[PDB]
């Protein structure tokens, strides 16, 4: 028996089909912080969502942020489940922002963004093929009896 | 994208009257079926252009397609309005059983929303039936690299 | 143009697929002269300009009888006798008859007649029946179809889709200058080895530029010098 | 409105129907006439029949060639196999009544070249003239069976007038 | 899809039907209608030749020869020319007749290798048209198994004249789903009699 | 044939449970072929269609949908007494002549009646079948390129139940769902009484299958039961798929099979080669109708975190991430490895 | 909650899979082995007999798991 | 070729005759015509 | 639509059968053949409003269909076999072949 | 089940001359995953 910590270069995944592993691990005071001082856990760039159009991720982040407030679970199914404008009525009631696009200040250097950010729950999960057991280096080792190859 | 539509409609029912324009090529009856997809990637690149100017900027899938960063003009079109027609290996996907594709489509009908052709954006949604027909090509993109 | 066509170069294959062949004109306009090579160089098939056959009995005559169209003649617009067909019955040594029995019967109406391991009156006469609407009478007797088209200028070509090459340049209507084509490996026995290697630097450059990519010219005199 | 009644007057009767696969039904919208029956054959636990008929004669005989290989003159044979099935019953329609019968078997009867094969029998026996000298069940089974039984040469008439009187007097 | 029958297009080795059968007591056999040179045959992994199919059909009792050609084209249509090859392979042989039919086949069969002491040769045919063909079996008449060649022989004449006909054999319908309990009987009932034998 | 058995994969739940439903082919050596490996439309509800492994194996190994019956052979012989009840000719004879210009029957591939006017025969037969007196596991295809109809009681095919609509009106019959809910209606009894059958691929020739109560049309029979029951239960995990992309959908199921989670509830007893765990598990936000008939929400793999999509320090060029020192040391995912090893005493000869 | 036909169509899909599972090929094909077909197969090969000692037999009558 | 003799519906055979005249008569059927 | 192109058929040979029902009212040796349904769970020929033929064969069994469905090109005589012995004699040609089939 | 030889492992994918003298084993290696890194130089 053994347990690990998930340092950098375990293979996470997104459950819409998006590899990917750990760069690196900040500490708390460089993430960033909205007005309640919520600091986000995970970080992923924009920057994959116009190539692998990846739509559902973007409409899960609204369907789950709404159901948090509401303390509701809500339902994502094919070809239907919960929509859209009904979704946005919810946590505009709380006070957000209509299409969970909130803005937070930054954590290394304290003013306001530029830009917005998007914020909310999303659901990442652990994959296996994690480094601990892939990493190996063979300096000078055993031989085969036939051709004495490694 | 109607208008497209009732374009095809006095161009499919030219059956029973019997009309042939003969493209040099030696058609032979496809002139209602290599005219459709001219016409259908027309409204398939115009739409894509009425975003371009009609789009606020400071926009992401806009700022990022402007650059070359990753994306195109294409991209973002069938992420907000079109998708357009899936192509499998240059025919615009062909039919399933008894001169048709599906059991919820009506017999020997040459329609597009009915062969190939999706109307509606990503961000609408997708149907069952034209769900199908992503599925298609989503395939070839992954068998061609073998 | 993509992977298969990169392949039976290097290899010098001799069964090329769609072995196109380029052909220009001498005339710029049709003036009923820029088909009239078309027909000089297809495959003239008989079955086309024959109407109606049928074996006719006397009572002791075993000859089939064909008829043709003079208006198809006059249709597309290609130029021959009458003799000639005639000729052309006997030029085909898969059919296996005598050299000289054909008795031409007026303008439009041509029978030939046969006789004598035994029953093979019947046999003959019915193996020649469908073996006689299916060979040639005029043309190239190696391609299967050529194709004229319209280039951006108001000059027009003609591609022949054939193996054939060295009777293409021996024809009219046609220089014997500019003519391309592929397959590779026959201009190598039509024009010497110095063209066989140019049509390999032509064809490469221009099967990879319509898929965008563009390494170098120098690339491929490289590759045609050590084939060649 | 109106209402014909029938009934079944069948037992003890089994009627056989031949097919004649040559002869149509019309000839140029005439109905034509079935070829005269010169003799009959029948097979039992083989159930074959072999109606023997005459072709004519000069005309279209080409007479000296027939006897000449095969020997065998103005008769020519074609054999049926008696198969049932279940339904398909017979009836004559009286004025306003009709009466029905059950037929027991239908027969396919396809021409059976026979003095071809007497003579190419006797082929291979002539060829054995001149040197002279030096467990099966199921379908194979039932043809050892129909090669070797006693042949019944039926006296072909034409009647069944006392057939139409014994249908009419049963209830 | 076992036991039925499957359509072929191959360009330039001419064109194939396929039609593979398999019934529970030693049955593994697959039966081919080829068309070589314009010509329909019919080979049989038991039969050491091809043979045209106008023999077997006469084989099996049906010899009218005006039936073969209004069952395998019908009427008023460009069949009849596209078989009108086919009918002389039965005049060079002369056989015109039911009775020379099977031999034909049986004379040119290397299988069995003489099991039984006593052969017939004029039987050994009516086993021939029994091991052929095991979607349907018979009894005396032959009728049904002389029809189920013809219309396969059907199919591949309508293949020549268009080839949009012919079938794949990835339709689903073309596939016959096996489980694991209908599976492991089969290698039940072999090792069972594996059994007993080395019992007795 | 070899390899026609396998190890079972206990990476995860379902990853247990998607390979108790999956496909082996037969690798008829076609590989210069694309037919085989690729999709074809004969496939909506028969079995799944995103779930299709990548790389060597591409397109050899499918999936079963959610709702799949696989069907049983009963007989081929009482129904050939059937249909002489119908009017129907005998095989031995018909002319020549009759059986081109007629339709005819097939049985399992043959021809037994040369039936003539089909259409009162094959609707009388589906009357025949929906109320029961027939087994239900026949398939009355019926072509128009050649002159026949077809006849299918082989079993071992595929098929799925779909219920009945007559004309304009379905037979929906709401009291009959209601009474379904009190508990004494159960599934069975649909196809009893008359308001559910069974379709293969080859009845789906001959069916217009309607999508919608909203699409109904007054020439429209057999109105589909569920539109999303065309996933499979590995790929049924997938929240909102239809405005997802297609091709991101198999690199999930794929993926769906190496998720870390829980996997037993006697996980701290059984003692298996090599088994990880998650030790703090948390059911998805964003749930399925597919999850909840599996029970994955029971016992789930992975967890929510609060995510902020943004580029940050550089250190996430490509669909890289980058997290916080302290959420994992307050635990976020410590994910936790057991590894069997065993040896046996073993006794000689002396 | 006043039911519909509308929009409850999917409450018969558990209904489905409650009383007939998601393993029922594998299931249903093994049980229907266990009951009717191993009585096929010593039905098949019954009468095991010797030409040695022609009056000895032994006959397999029924079978059980 | 319409080639059918009737009472057997067999075929017909383009013989060659006496004077080697051509008329039609087929084997295994007792037929003759011009 | 296609599927109604053969009711008037059902209606076309009601009226083309019992035109030959009506000529061979003088017995004179003619003989139909038609196939009846066995399996039972006598009685009449009869015709409904406007064109529709049917019988009651049963003590309840109601059968409906009648459709004259074939074409002959052939020639067919019945002959009536009686214990192998001098027992051939011929009947007479069938002119049509009617089925009967129930409702279902 | 049919035997090897000598000629049965010269010719073929990596058997002789291409898993053994074309291409080789090597010491002093490793195969480990990757992650990016912007704060250090090219090279
Ligand atoms: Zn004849």
């Amino acid at each position: 028996r053994q347990n690990r910590r998930p340092e950098l270069g375990d293979k996470f995944s997104s459950r819409h089909g998006q590899k990917g592993v750990c760069g690196i691990i900040v500490k708390q005071e460089d993430m960033p912080f909205n007005d309640q001082g919520i600091v986000p856990d995970i970080i992923m760039n924009p920057h994959g969502f116009p190539s692998r159009m990846t739509v559902g991720k973007m409409i899960e982040l609204i369907s789950g942020k709404a159901g948090v407030l509401n303390g509701t679970l809500e339902y994502g199914t094919c070809f239907g489940g919960s929509k859209l404008e009904d979704m946005s009525k919810i946590l505009v009631d709380q006070g957000f922002n209509y299409s969970g696009k909130d803005m937070l200040y930054s954590g290394i250097t304290g003013e306001c963004l530029q830009a917005y950010i998007f914020f909310g729950p999303i659901y990442y999960q652990k994959l296996k093929h994690m480094v601990l057991d892939k990493m190996h280096a063979r300096a000078r080792g055993p031989r085969a009896v036939l051709t004495r190859q490694p | 994208v109607e208008i497209a539509y009732h374009k095809c409609d006095e161009l499919i029912t030219l059956f029973n009257k019997g009309e042939l324009e003969t493209q040099p090529g030696c058609n032979e009856e496809q002139t209602l079926e290599a005219k459709i997809g001219g016409l259908l990637s027309k409204v398939r690149e115009e739409v894509g252009d009425v975003c371009i100017n009609e789009l606020d900027n400071w926009n992401a899938p806009l700022i990022m397609a402007t650059c070359g960063s990753k994306g195109s003009t294409l991209n973002v079109s069938q992420m907000v309005a079109v998708v357009g027609q899936q192509i499998i290996s240059g025919n615009r996907v062909p039919d399933g059983f008894q001169d048709r594709s599906l059991p919820h489509f009506p017999k020997n009908s040459k329609t597009p929303q009915s062969k190939g052709f999706v109307r509606n954006s990503f961000f609408s949604g997708l149907s069952p039936p034209e769900f199908l027909f992503h599925a298609i090509s989503g395939r070839e993109g992954l068998v061609d690299t073998a | 143009l993509g992977v298969p066509r990169i392949k039976e170069i290097i290899n010098a294959s001799k069964v090329i697929s769609t072995p196109i062949i380029n052909a220009v004109l001498v005339n710029d306009n049709d003036e009923r002269a820029a088909r009239v090579v078309k027909g000089r160089v297809e495959k003239t098939l008989l079955s086309d300009v024959a109407f109606y056959v049928q074996d006719v009995y006397k009572d002791n005559l075993s000859f089939i009888q064909v008829r043709i169209d003079l208006g198809t003649i006059d249709k597309l617009q290609l130029e021959l006798t009458i003799e000639d067909i005639a000729v052309a019955i006997t030029r085909a040594s898969k059919l296996k008859i005598q050299a000289s029995d054909v008795n031409i019967i007026g303008k439009d109406r041509i029978a030939i007649n046969v006789f004598p391991s035994e029953n093979d009156v019947f046999y003959r006469m019915q193996q020649l029946r469908r073996a006689l609407p299916d060979v040639v009478v005029k043309g190239l007797p190696d391609i299967s179809r050529a194709v004229i088209n319209i280039r951006d200028d108001g000059k027009r070509e003609l591609l022949v889709e054939g193996y054939g090459l060295r009777d293409v340049m021996c024809t009219d209507g046609v220089i014997g200058s500019r003519t391309t084509t592929n397959h590779v490996l026959e201009v190598f026995s039509v024009l010497g080895i110095e063209a066989a290697r140019y049509s390999i630097i032509r064809e490469i450059n221009y099967t990879m530029s319509n898929h965008g990519m563009s390494v170098d010219p120098r690339h491929i005199q490289l590759l045609g010098d050590v084939m060649t | 409105i109106e209402e014909f009644p029938l009934k079944i007057s069948g037992e003890e009767e089994s009627l056989h129907v031949f097919q004649y696969a040559n002869r149509p039904r019309l000839v140029g919208r005439k109905p034509a006439e079935h070829p005269f029956i010169s003799a009959a054959r029948y097979k039992p636990k083989s159930h074959l029949w072999e109606i023997d008929i005459p072709l004519d004669e000069q005309a279209f005989y080409n007479k000296d060639k027939a006897e000449s290989e095969w020997n065998g003159v103005n008769v020519q044979t074609l054999k049926g196999v008696g198969v049932e099935n279940n339904g398909q019953y017979a009836a004559f329609v009286k004025d306003m009544q009709v009466y029905l019968v059950p037929i027991e078997r239908v027969a396919q009867l396809k021409p059976f070249f026979k003095y071809i094969d007497d003579a190419n029998v006797t082929r291979k026996q002539e060829d054995a003239r001149r040197p002279p000298n030096p467990r099966l069940t199921g379908s194979l089974l039932a043809h050892k069976v129909a090669d070797e039984e006693a042949n019944i040469e039926l006296t072909w008439a034409e009647g069944t007038f006392e057939q139409f009187k014994d249908t009419i007097v049963k209830e | 899809s076992k036991n039925r029958i499957i359509v072929e297009a191959d360009e330039k080795k001419g064109i194939v039907q396929a039609s593979v059968t398999s019934s529970t007591h030693e049955r593994k056999s697959k039966t081919y209608v080829i068309t070589k040179n314009g010509k329909i045959y019919l080979k049989h992994n038991s039969i050491a030749e091809e043979i045209p199919i106008a023999i077997v059909l006469k084989a099996c009792g049906i010899l009218s020869d005006l039936e073969i050609m209004q069952l395998v084209c019908g009427n008023d249509s460009s069949y009849q020319d596209i078989f009108a090859v086919n009918l002389e392979e039965s005049s060079k042989l002369d056989i015109y007749t039911q009775q020379q039919a099977l031999e034909y086949i049986g004379a040119k069969v290397k299988t069995m290798r003489r099991q039984k002491l006593t052969i017939l040769q004029e039987g050994i045919e009516a086993i021939a048209t029994t091991v052929i063909a095991h979607l349907t079996v018979e009894a005396l008449d032959f009728r049904e198994k002389a029809l189920y060649i013809a219309m396969m022989t059907r199919r591949v004449v309508m293949a020549m004249y268009n080839p949009k006909m012919i079938d794949d054999r990835d339709y689903v319908g073309n596939k016959r789903l096996e489980l694991a309990g209908q599976l492991i009987s089969l290698l039940f009932e072999d090792l069972f009699k594996k059994f007993n034998n080395d019992f007795k | 044939r070899a390899g026609v058995t396998h190890v079972l994969s206990r990476l995860s739940y379902i990853s247990a449970l998607g390979m108790m439903t999956r496909i082996s082919s037969q690798f008829e050596k076609s590989r210069k072929v694309s037919g085989p490996r690729a999709l074809q439309p004969s496939q909506f509800g028969m079995l799944c269609t995103a779930d299709t492994p990548e790389g060597e194996a591409c397109g050899l190994v499918k999936n079963l949908a959610l709702m799949t019956h696989i069907t049983t052979d009963d007989e081929e012989e009482p129904i050939k007494k059937l249909c002489y009840v119908l009017g129907v000719e005998d095989i031995t004879l018909i002319d020549s002549a009759s059986l081109h210009l007629n339709y005819g029957v097939y049985l399992n591939g043959t021809l037994i009646g040369s039936i003539r006017f089909p259409t009162k025969f094959v609707t009388q037969f589906r009357h025949l079948r929906r109320t029961g007196k027939v087994s239900e596991f026949i398939s009355i295809y019926s072509n128009s390129h050649q002159m026949a109809v077809h006849i299918a009681t082989d079993g071992g095919r595929i098929c799925r139940p779909l219920i009945i609509v007559s004309d304009g009106q379905s037979r929906v019959k709401d009291i009959h769902l209601r009474k379904l809910l009190d508990g004494e209606l159960d599934f069975d009894d649909f196809l009893k009484l008359g308001l559910v059958e069974y379709l293969d691929v080859n009845e789906e020739n001959d069916s217009y299958i309607a999508l919608y109560e909203k699409d109904i049309v007054p020439s429209m029979t057999h109105l589909e039961i569920e539109p999303f029951t065309i996933l499979g239960a590995v790929a049924g995990l997938i929240p909102y798929p239809h405005h997802n992309q297609s091709p991101r959908n198999t690199y999930q199921c794929a993926m769906g099979k190496q998720a870390i989670g829980a996997i037993a509830y006697n996980q701290f007893k059984r003692i298996d080669t090599l088994l990880y765990l998650m030790t703090y598990p948390q059911q998805p936000m964003v749930k399925t109708k597919t999850i909840e008939l599996i029970d994955y929400d029971k016992l789930p793999a992975g967890q929510n975190a609060t995510v902020a999509v943004m580029s940050y320090s550089g250190y996430d060029i490509e669909d890289a991430l980058v997290l916080n020192k302290s959420s994992i040391d307050r635990g976020f995912g410590r994910c936790e490895t057991r590894r069997k090893t065993t040896t046996v005493l073993k006794r000689y000869a002396n | 909650d006043e039911i519909n036909t509308a929009q409850d169509k999917w409450h018969l899909l558990p209904a489905f899979l409650k009383v007939k599972g998601l393993v029922k090929q594998h299931l249903d094909s093994f049980n229907y082995f266990v009951d009717t077909d191993l009585k096929k197969i010593i039905k098949a090969n019954q009468l095991i007999l010797s030409d040695v000692d022609p009056e000895f037999y032994l006959k397999y009558v029924d079978i059980r798991v | 070729m319409l080639s059918f003799c009737p009472s057997c519906n067999n075929m017909l055979l383009i013989t060659s005759g006496d004077s080697g005249v051509y008329t039609l008569a087929c084997r295994s059927c007792p037929y003759e015509f011009p | 639509k296609e599927a109604a192109a053969e009711l008037e058929l059902l209606n076309a040979d009601h009226q083309h059968i019992l035109r030959k029902l009506k000529k061979m009212n003088n017995k004179p040796e003619r003989f139909m053949v038609f196939q009846l349904p066995t399996r039972l769970p006598v009685g009449s020929i009869r015709v409904h409003k406007s064109g529709k033929l049917s019988v009651k064969i049963g003590n309840v069994v109601m059968d409906i269909g009648k459709g004259a469905e074939t074409t002959f090109l052939q020639d067919v005589i019945a002959l009536s076999i009686a214990d192998d012995a001098s027992s051939a004699e011929l009947l007479g040609r069938v002119d049509g072949k009617i089925v009967v089939t129930p409702q279902i | 089940k049919p035997i090897r030889g000598f000629c049965q492992r010269l010719k073929g994918k990596q058997g002789r001359f291409r898993g053994n003298l074309s291409g080789k084993r090597v010491d002093f290696s490793g195969r480990t995953v990757i992650s990016p890194d912007p704060n250090l130089s090219i090279d």
